[PDB]
């Protein structure tokens, strides 16, 4: 059965993530205009806000300001880019097979991508990625505590203090399990928790083919200085 | 640390 703490981390979740992210996209007003590496500039800034968003639901995770500056540094770094793979999914539909965030200008599909300067090589694993996350349907409270799953991981590089960022994990891990049994219906419940976790390593993956893209494009200064310092920091650096 | 602008978020 579900605990009472384990359904008040849930909620809290749920909370978290409605306060960092707003469906209606009002702020992508605010980003350098996409031009159709024309879609860096855009792109760029779609990233960099996001890096925002997803720090202020990590603040909100049970037991992370339990962890040293330090590790919640290096767990942001190494994650901020799976959790916006993650996170973009809302956005993401099967119908185009494009991001969509409620306006012709900002919905995005593959050439998109590639304007920005990422590879198939990268892209295409990403597709993937959306489609089979998509096809899991998982309940928003499933979808939210993978983020928290994804961030809270004592194998990152950098990490102090492995021992007490598994702890905040395995609660996490616990609630979900338990969430899933309790709470979801057969048959989309069968092989749910492994399935869920089979995308976390699919994400080290995409992580570490982004990081060499990224290298790629950073290699060159007119290149990187399309990017934001934000972005500059959380990759570069 | 070297990560001015996430330090400053994350606080
Ligand atoms: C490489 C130099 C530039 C990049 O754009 C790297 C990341 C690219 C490859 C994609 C990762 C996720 C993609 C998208 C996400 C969409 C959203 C993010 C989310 O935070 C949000 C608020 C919305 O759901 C939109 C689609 C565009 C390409 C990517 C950024």
């Amino acid at each position: 059965k579900l605990s009472e703490e384990q359904q008040h981390i849930i909620a809290i979740l749920l909370d978290a993530h409605h306060k960092t992210y707003d469906p209606t996209y009002a702020d992508f007003r605010d980003f350098r205009p996409p031009v159709r590496l024309s879609m860096l500039p855009h792109l760029a800034d779609l990233v960099s806000y996001s890096i925002q968003k997803v720090i202020g639901f990590a603040k909100m995770i049970p037991g992370f300001r339990d962890l040293t500056s330090d590790d919640q540094i290096v767990l942001l770094k190494s994650s901020a880019i799976e959790v916006i793979m993650l996170r973009s999914n809302q956005s993401f539909t099967m119908d185009d097979m494009s991001w969509d965030c409620g306006s012709q200008d900002y919905k995005y599909d593959v050439t998109d991508v590639s304007k920005a300067g990422h590879t198939l090589e990268l892209i295409e694993p990403l597709i993937k990625f959306q489609v089979g996350l998509k096809k899991l349907n998982l309940h928003e409270e499933e979808h939210v505590l993978l983020m928290a799953i994804c961030i809270v991981s004592p194998d990152r590089p950098g990490v102090q203090d492995a021992k007490l960022v598994e702890a905040i994990q395995d609660r996490l891990s616990n609630t979900l399990q338990t969430y899933i049994r309790c709470r979801h219906p057969p048959p989309g419940s069968h092989q749910l928790y492994a399935k869920m976790i089979q995308k976390l390593a699919d994400l080290r993956s995409l992580n570490e083919e982004h990081s060499k893209q990224y290298r790629s494009l950073s290699f060159q200064p007119e290149n990187s200085m399309k990017l934001t310092p934000l972005v500059l920091e959380v990759f570069g650096n | 640390k070297n990560h001015p602008m996430l330090m400053n978020l994350l606080k």
